[PDB]
This record gives structure tokens, C-alpha cells and sequence, in this order.
């Protein structure tokens, strides 16, 4: 195989520090209209769960 | 903060583990085959005839 690339693992292990990937259960997007995305995760982080 | 949508990615990596085959591939080997029945030695005439 020609094409190829130089692995490296960037970025730490953190919640927000992921990047987050988007499915529908109505169909495909095609087009982002003005859709405001918002995150939102639990106040507590010291219990593992 | 926006998370705006992103364009539409180039392909696809997929992570898998591959099974070692160095092992088969080889000669089979088969269970041996049981031998025929061979007549056994040292069989006599053990009866005689009476008179």
C-alpha cells in the first residue's frame, strides 16, 4: 500500500475534550439550518458512574 | 462553544485483530488409523483326533 500516515494520539482523556459525532433517527441532515447544538453533562464528576 | 456541523468526513478507519496462522496451514494431522486385525503367532494344533 502506497498511501499511509503517522499515528499520534493528541488531545487528553477528558469528557468535552472528545469530539462528538451526530445521528438522526429522521433522516439524514443535507443541510445545517441555523441548528444550535448545545452539550450539556452531569454538575457531579467525582463518582465514576 | 458553537459545535457547528462539521463537513462530511473523507473515509474510514477500522481497528481489528487479526488471527495468527502460522500454526495452520500446515500438514494435517489426522488420528492414526487402527490396525487390521493381524492373525497372532504361535497358533497350533492344539486338538487331535481321538484313536
Amino acid at each position: 500500500v502506497l498511501p499511509s500516515a503517522r499515528w499520534q494520539y493528541c488531545g487528553a482523556p477528558d469528557g468535552s475534550q472528545r469530539a462528538v459525532l451526530v445521528q438522526f433517527s429522521n433522516g439524514k441532515l443535507q443541510s445545517p439550518g441555523n441548528m444550535r447544538f448545545t452539550l450539556y453533562e452531569n454538575k457531579d464528576s467525582t463518582n465514576p458512574r | 462553544g458553537g459545535l457547528t456541523c462539521a463537513s462530511a468526513p473523507q473515509g474510514t478507519l477500522r481497528i481489528l485483530e487479526g488471527p495468527q496462522q502460522s500454526l495452520s496451514g500446515s500438514p494435517l494431522q489426522p488420528i492414526p488409523a487402527s490396525p487390521p486385525p493381524q492373525i497372532p503367532p504361535g497358533l497350533r494344533p492344539r486338538f487331535c483326533a481321538f484313536g
